[PDB]
RNA sequence: AACUGCGAAUGGCUCAUUAAAUCAGUUAUGGUUCCUUUGGUCGCUCGCCACUUGGAUAACUGUGGUAAUUCUAGA
RNA sequence: CGAUCGCACGCCCCCCGUGGCGGCGACGACCCAUUCGAACGUCUGCCCUAUCAACUUUCGAUGGUAGUCGCCGUGCCUACCAUGGUGACCACGGGUGACGGGGAAUCAGGGUUCGAUUCCGGAGAGGGAGCCUGAGAAACGGCUACCACAUCCAAGGAAGGCAGCA
RNA sequence: CGUCGCUACUACCGAUUGGAUGGUUUAGUGAGGCCCUCGGAUCGGCCCCGCCGGGGUGCCCUGGCGGAGCGCUG
RNA sequence: CAUGGUAAUCCUGCUCAGUACGAGAGGAACCGCAGGUUCAGACAUUUGGUGUAUGUGCUUGGCUGAGGAGCCAAUGGGGCG
């Protein structure tokens, strides 16, 4: 089921009306009537013609939706939603027992090593 | 459908290979029969199913369907287990292989036939119902005995019972 | 299957057309059409897709003095395609075939009639585009 | 006809083959990356919006 | 395995073409390009991440298609 | 106008004590020079042919001039003016069973023939033509089109280039 | 010594607009590439701005959601 | 309706069936399906043709003082209809 568009005049031709139009390069064109493939084996432009419809398109006398999507739910292999969630809200100053600890015990290797040295 | 040096593994592995050889009458469906077993399987064959397919290795054969020369396929297959404890004598593995050569069975006798009952170790007699046992059917199986070939039936041609004659299922 | 349908002739007896191959053969003078029965004074003619058979006029020369098949593949006289769609091409072409039908070179130059196609498969295999 | 669905948040992308000319329709004469509805598959495809991200061709 | 970097413009073969053309010697580019090697230069400018910023992406997992390729897609 | 990567690791501590400072590299780079070169150029030099003596100049031929492009010099090409340039010192045209040279054969001397071929330069990768990347290709065991061959094909497409080793 | 007589060879002329082979070109068509002007299937961000919100303190830090700024840039 | 005229014809392809038959090579038929040739009988939706609707543009020469509007040139030509 196809209504074509004639390959010159630019119109919705019906079943019943028009030909076709095979040519040795291979190119195929579809004309509305006698009128149209005439013109056309003028080698007229159209866009010269004035009720071509793509004509009127270029001389302007007639007359979208990015919807985005930012998702990151995936769970982690050996962790889950519940983990990670577990794991990313120890904000409530949990996070500076652990970072104190961290950083005394760094200090008290570098005065293990300054002990070893010396 | 594997690749062109797999064909070690299996060919080496003794006792897993299977060579045959298709004797019938002419026009006998030897072609049409191997093209069914060449069409689902394959080692590298493909799955064609327009008719005349590998069997004939020759021009003049597809546009007569006759055979002329006997040509040789390899031909892989795998197998599940219920048939692995099936099968009575010596088996290895699941990946079983089958050297088969088409060969003419025609009334000249072209000794391919014979060529073929040489360099292989079973022979499937293919013979009509509504045919009978043609003559050149007993020929090839004649030979089949003196050479001591392993045989084994595959009737055809049932559709011609069927739709043909009609016949009835005792009278088949 | 189903045999072909019938179309606007347009292609009489004397008319000269072009081979789209690469046989080398450029011209094509029709003698006569496969399977017309004939008429008084008309004049038997070919369309698209029919067994006709012609003799080259120019082209290789040991190929000239002959009378070869023909299948015609291209036209310039218009006709219904039972779709309501009337096709013509630029030039009347078709290609040198055997007997048979078997084109006797390997290539075809410019699009084909799809019902030429369908009526003769090995030309359709080798037919640069469908039309 | 086979379609391929996947859920890029979730995974568990599977395929299934269709027959349901109707159900094609729907689809039928859309351009790639359409936000289409599917819902007319089973009474259960219901609020189910999908996108067209491509397809293969009979010929691969 | 993949991404990345380099090489793939070497070499091998043949002499079809080519008659001041190639090529031989000579001499110029102060009328030009030159990855690489090597030696130079790399704080010369005043002008809310720098204790390091963003995003993709193969390889990898899963779902396919094609008679068919060092074809590939979608997630 | 380094948001890089290894290999040793170490040093000053007043303010301290956690920062501040240094080694060996590698990978880098705008550009300069050098190297490998490449390209176009100077002068001279080539077989036979006059039953090839006048060519070239519309369609660049010979220049000037301003330009375009090219990496640059240069009708490379364009726009305007000049009618020019070569030729019996063989121009031009035709053939060449012509890739050139180093050299090979012959050897009183003189010369005569042969150099497709391992070295050098040039060209080609079936015949044309156009390209991408790349410093360097008009590349072809790179791509694109045509022609000519030519493989498989469920006929819907896909893939070719042994003047490389065999 | 010639003509004439016999036989083979060899070229030469020859209607056939002989035919073929390449190259050079004239006019015409012209695939393909590159360049140019466009063109915009898509893919981004700013504008988020209805907000739940709120903080130096309804004058938001914003935690994410949601329309969409129906613009502004790539 | 007495009467008179009278019209349909042939060939393909599929299927039958690679079957009957035949050693093989070869190789039909009937039912059915899809067409096609010749002839006949109509018809213009479509496609083409015709075109002086002298319909509408374009245009040669001349003519109405010019613009507009037109006309003549035995259908002025020509494009479309
Ligand atoms: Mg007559
Ligand atoms: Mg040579
Ligand atoms: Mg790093
Ligand atoms: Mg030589
Ligand atoms: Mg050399
Ligand atoms: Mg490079
Ligand atoms: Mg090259
Ligand atoms: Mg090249
Ligand atoms: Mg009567
Ligand atoms: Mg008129
Ligand atoms: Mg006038
Ligand atoms: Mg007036
Ligand atoms: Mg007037
Ligand atoms: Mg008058
Ligand atoms: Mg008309």
């Amino acid at each position: 089921m196809k209504v074509e568009l004639c390959s010159f005049s630019g119109y919705k031709i019906y079943p019943g009306h028009g030909r076709r139009y095979a040519r040795t390069d291979g190119k195929v064109f579809q004309f509305l009537n006698a009128k149209c493939e005439s013109a056309f084996l003028s080698k007229r432009n159209p866009r010269q013609i004035n009720w071509t419809v793509l004509y009127r398109r270029k001389h302007k006398k007639g007359q979208k939706r990015t919807r985005r999507a930012v998702k990151f739910q995936r769970a982690i292999t050996g962790a889950s939603l519940a983990d990670i969630m577990a794991k990313r809200n120890q904000k409530p100053e949990v996070r500076k027992a652990q970072r104190e600890q961290a950083i005394r015990a760094a200090k008290e290797a570098k005065k293990a090593k300054q002990a070893s040295k010396k | 459908n594997f690749t062109v040096d797999q064909i070690r593994a299996i060919m080496d592995k003794k006792a897993n290979i299977r060579n045959m050889s298709v004797i019938a009458h002419v026009d006998h469906g030897k072609s049409t029969l191997t093209d069914s077993l060449v069409c689902k399987a394959g080692i590298i064959a493909s799955a064609r199913a327009g008719e005349t397919r590998f069997t004939d290795t020759r021009k003049d054969e597809q546009e007569r369907c006759i055979t002329i020369k006997s040509t040789a396929i390899s031909l892989f297959y795998e197998l599940s287990e219920n048939d692995l404890n099936f099968i009575k004598q010596s088996k290895d593995g699941a990946g079983f292989l089958i050297n088969l050569i088409d060969s003419p069975g025609h009334v000249d006798f072209s000794s391919e036939v014979t060529a073929a009952l040489r360099v292989t170790d079973g022979a499937l007699v293919v013979v009509d119902c509504v045919s009978g046992v043609c003559v050149q059917t007993e020929t090839v199986l004649r030979q089949a005995i003196a050479e001591r070939i392993k045989p084994v039936l595959m009737m055809n041609k049932m559709d011609r019972a069927l739709l043909e004659l009609q016949l009835e299922p005792e009278e088949l | 299957s189903g045999a072909k349908f019938r179309i606007s002739l347009g292609l009489p007896v004397g008319a000269v057309i072009n081979c789209a191959d690469n046989t080398g053969a450029k011209n094509l003078y029709i003698i006569s059409v496969k399977g017309i029965k004939g008429r008084l004074n008309r004049l038997p003619a070919a369309g698209v897709g029919d067994m006709v058979m012609a003799t080259v006029k120019k082209g290789k020369p040991e190929l000239r003095k002959k009378v070869h098949p023909a299948v015609v593949i291209r036209q310039r006289k218009s006709y219904r395609r039972k779709d309501g769609v009337f096709l013509y091409f630029e030039d009347n072409a078709g290609v040198i075939v055997n007997n048979k039908g078997e084109m006797k070179g390997s290539a075809i130059t410019g699009p084909v009639a799809k019902e030429c196609a369908d009526l003769w498969p090995r030309i359709a295999s080798n037919a640069g585009s469908i039309a | 006809m086979k379609l391929n669905i996947s859920f890029p948040a979730t995974g568990c992308q599977k395929l299934i083959e269709v027959d349901d000319e109707r159900k094609l329709r729907t689809f039928y004469e859309k351009r790639m990356a359409t936000e289409v509805a599917a819902d007319a598959l089973g009474e259960e495809w219901k609020g189910y919006v999908v996108r067209i991200s491509g397809g293969n061709d009979k010929q691969g």
